[PDB]
């Protein structure tokens, strides 16, 4: 079903950490304000309300979140290994890592910019997008990813995972390593 | 004749039954508290005939308060505390068939 | 093989000791609106398992906290209340934590008692024939 | 796997109405998983 | 090397061995005596820690001197 | 028994099951 | 493993950057 | 050497001391209440000096118009005090023959 | 293990550390 | 052959670990109450192996401690305790008739 | 060396009664106001210690008092009172001198039984061979 | 290099307690 | 069987 100005009450602790653990919840309400962290892993919420402004991290486990709408402020990270998501919106205010591990994760908005790392971990990703600048490490490993994009900056070390990479940027500022 | 099959008889093999016996009754103590166990019980005369010539459920007394454990603990305390004693009872069986063997080959 | 009843009375017995301090804790976070970060109390539990395929030791897998609500409460000058003036306090309930307390301890002594015994029954095997 | 496993004490030991065990460890019991 | 040396090596293991046992049993019986006085700087704990390793030293010294014995028992029932 | 019992049910419907 | 089962580590939260951005 | 005397220690007469001690303690508790009477205490260091007396205990509180100078608070730790010693005593007087024995029999 | 266990923590504040 | 080590086997190393496991687990037990006091831990295959012919483990606590730093846990101390003792009383018997019989065979008793 | 075991539990023995010694003078002295404000009795506690250079007996390294600041009672009617009519007492919790109390007096007996224990266990290597 | 400290119930509650001495903590 | 003993099983 959907949430009301009632249901979440029940769902909130005294420092406005809500928690939807495979809570049977379909939606949230239109610009929803969360003071604290969000968790809706487990659950069969589709599509995260416009407008979203959370004051902690998120935490999307195994759930069925597959849309996300532009506009979301996430204070902390956002934590989506297992989910359903295809496609990552643009404008996204993302303020710690964005681990898509598990994911059906297709394409990424162009001059991507992540605060920590970026594990898009067993995902038909097909082709990183040119101005992604990762301020953490990043995870490829068992994902589709041959030829990485002309220019980006990863300040930690890259871990391929495996994939053969045919293809280095020209101009990347690495502040780690690459390893296999 | 004279053989060690023919001198301790089936005592050899209670032995280790009771041993086996003890084991199954003291886990269903320990796994009591454990939601969704289903108490398991040892038939004596499968496993002694097993042994002789080289584990099943036990049914509740009253439906479970909703763990889906079916351990009755007054049950195997008491079970328990009658194979220590046959226990008890087989080695001092199974003992004095060597200590009245080594009297006869020793004529003391 | 009796030494096999003191892995799973001491395995047992370890379990127990689990149970009873998280008990000691629900109890003593009964009435504790705050936390150390940031996230109420809730009532946690420690999980046994059983990996049945002899003995199946008993072993805790883990704690998990109770899913029931948190009790909240109408405290609207209190500095933590929300914009409604709740206050949420943990979801211990007495009278299931005192039951835990009656069962982690009776459950705790009686497998001394089957380790106690099953000790005697390997002394005597030692004896045997002598 | 076919590990039994649960939450042990006065919690278990109660109707399912009072839905006071998560999801996850209340099939856990079951034995599927 | 002779074999004076060995038995003299040999007699004073067993004189370090006895002296040792008798230092115990003295130890243990000035403890007891202390305890059993009034004395209050004497634990119950040490009086029985005390007398434990005497009683102990001395069943070892009871089974050596029984082995000595019987050895020498069984020497003298020899062909010769 | 070589089958083990089953776990008791507890509603508080009996219809509903 | 459990699943929700709690952790015997501090919960990465969200003031001082760091663990909002270390996984 | 190799004497009673000298083989049983002191032992052998502290257990007759924690008897007379434990029956003076009786006698006090006993006569509390009877007025007139003064609590009796026994020193030790006496049947010390006897083996190798029967004193009065001075009140930290005064009298009711009894004259009795029984504490039962002071009588009851005296009497747990000296039971506990007993039983030291006859477990130290007790080994004592136990190892003489052994010492005699070798087993 | 090799390593001596670790000591506990309690913190007053998690953030204090 | 016709040799003790041949003929007494390893009941005479294993005699000596397990008094040697005894001594460390009675400290643990002794040091239960010591703050920062760590619980020591013995590897039998590893001193047997040393005794047959011739490193520290710490054991790892089930729960955190209560501050102290202690991490003894006494309901385990005891019952390794208990089944050391058990243990080492069968390698006595095992050693013990190790020489019986080697009297007996050459005494013909 | 033959007994080192003894060394050990008997140390502990010694030890848990010194934390015992420490305990009853902090419950005898809690309500001890004494004289001045220095002077006044504190609550002591023994320091156990542990040199790991076998067997790591266990040494008492002096009584030692407690930080807690002493309790503050309002009453300008004891003579040994102060300006603002203060009597400071000791800093002796009785909570905590109640499971001081449980903890030595267990850990002590515990430590019975296992030198109780070690005696058998060297009363019966006398018996190897026969 | 030794271990030491006050046992029992000083040292085992949170250290914002603050009944042990600085120095023997 | 008892003449009018609970059942088991749901009526």
């Amino acid at each position: 079903y959907e949430l009301d100005y009632y249901s979440k009450f029940g769902h909130t602790d005294n420092y406005g950490n809500l928690d939807l653990r495979n809570k049977p919840y379909t939606q949230l309400p239109s610009g929803f304000v969360v003071k604290g962290n969000l968790n809706i892993s487990q659950t069969p919420i589709k599509k995260l309300p416009k407008g979203l402004d959370v004051g902690g991290s998120l935490e999307a486990t195994n759930s069925a979140l597959k849309t996300i709408r532009s506009g979301t402020k996430i204070k902390g990270y956002a934590n989506l290994l297992g989910s359903k998501i295809e496609s990552w919106p643009r404008g996204i205010k993302l303020g710690g890592y964005l681990n898509l591990t598990d994911t059906p994760l297709k394409t990424l908005p162009a001059k991507l910019r992540v605060k920590g790392d970026l594990s898009v971990i067993r995902t038909p990703i097909s082709a990183l997008p040119e101005g992604l600048v990762v301020d953490g490490n990043l995870y490829i490993g068992g994902s589709a990813l041959q030829v990485f994009p002309d220019t980006m900056t990863v300040k930690g070390n890259i871990f391929l995972g495996g994939n053969k990479i045919t293809k280095w940027p020209s101009n990347l500022t690495l502040g780690g390593a690459v390893a296999p | 004749a004279i053989s060690f099959d023919n001198a301790l008889g089936i005592h050899q093999h209670t032995v280790g039954v009771r041993e086996r016996n003890a084991e199954v009754i003291s886990t269903n103590i320990a796994q009591a508290n454990t939601p969704g166990y289903k108490a398991r019980g040892l038939d004596f005369a499968k496993e002694l005939q097993a042994a002789t010539s080289g584990k099943l459920y036990r049914l509740p007394t009253q439906p479970d308060t909703g763990d889906g454990n079916t351990v009755d603990l007054d049950l195997e305390r008491n079970l328990f505390m009658q194979n220590q004693i046959r226990h008890q009872a087989s080695l001092d069986f199974l003992g004095s068939k060597f200590k009245n063997l080594t009297k006869a080959i020793k004529g003391e | 093989s009796l030494f096999n009843v003191f892995n799973v009375t001491g395995s047992a017995m370890s379990a127990e000791s689990v149970r009873l301090n998280t008990t000691s804790s629900n109890l003593a976070n009964a009435d504790s609106v705050s936390s150390s970060a940031k996230d109420t109390y809730k009532a946690r539990h420690a999980v046994f398992g059983a990996e049945l395929s002899d003995t199946v030791p008993v072993k805790v897998m883990g704690i998990v906290e109770s899913d029931k609500p948190l009790s909240a409460e109408y405290n609207p000058d209190h500095p933590l209340a929300n914009e409604e003036g709740y206050i949420y306090k943990p979801n211990v309930n007495v009278m299931e934590e005192m039951a835990n307390m009656i069962s982690a301890s009776r459950a705790y002594q009686t497998n001394v008692q089957v380790a106690d015994s099953s000790k005697q029954m390997l002394l005597r095997t030692l004896q045997m024939g002598q | 796997g076919n590990m039994v496993a649960g939450i042990p004490g006065a919690l278990s030991n109660q109707p399912p109405a009072d839905a006071s065990i998560p999801q996850d460890v209340a099939q856990m019991k079951d034995g599927s998983v | 090397a002779s074999g004076a040396k060995v038995g003299a090596d040999f007699n004073d293991l067993l004189t370090k061995a006895i002296n040792n046992v008798n230092t115990l049993q003295k130890a243990s019986g000035d403890l007891q005596t202390r305890f059993d006085r009034g004395d209050a700087d004497v634990s119950l704990s040490d009086v029985m820690i005390a007398r434990n390793k005497s009683s102990v030293a001395f069943d070892a010294t009871v089974q050596i001197r029984n082995k000595l014995v019987e050895a020498y028992k069984d020497l003298m029932n020899m062909p010769v």
